[PDB]
């Protein structure tokens, strides 16, 4: 349920939130937004284990 | 088994080059982001062809 994201464009300013997040695209092979190749997303869970 | 180290260099890199006349499958650098891997300076990149 936690969750960090772990892609983007732009860094940010000091004490910035932002919330839209699409498929991130890595670069070249667009992604349109449709995932396609380079093309992960900056929703990232961590491994909050016992 | 027998895959080839070899040192290239004398000249200078790139990464976009591999755009053009190569249709891809897999395309992954760890370590560092590819992106950079055409101003990268490398020093004698040890090739690793096979």
């Amino acid at each position: 349920n936690y969750l960090y994201r772990l892609f983007r464009k732009s860094n940010l300013k000091p004490f910035e939130r932002d919330i839209s997040t699409e498929i991130y695209q890595a670069g070249s092979t667009p992604c349109n937004g449709v995932e396609g190749f380079n093309c992960y997303f900056p929703l990232q869970s961590y491994g909050f284990q016992p | 088994y027998a895959w080839n180290r070899k040192r290239i260099s004398n000249c200078v890199a790139d990464y976009s080059v591999l755009y053009n006349s190569a249709s891809f499958s897999t395309f992954k650098c760890y370590g560092v982001s590819p992106t950079k891997l055409n101003d990268l300076c490398f020093t004698n990149v040890y090739a690793d062809s096979f």
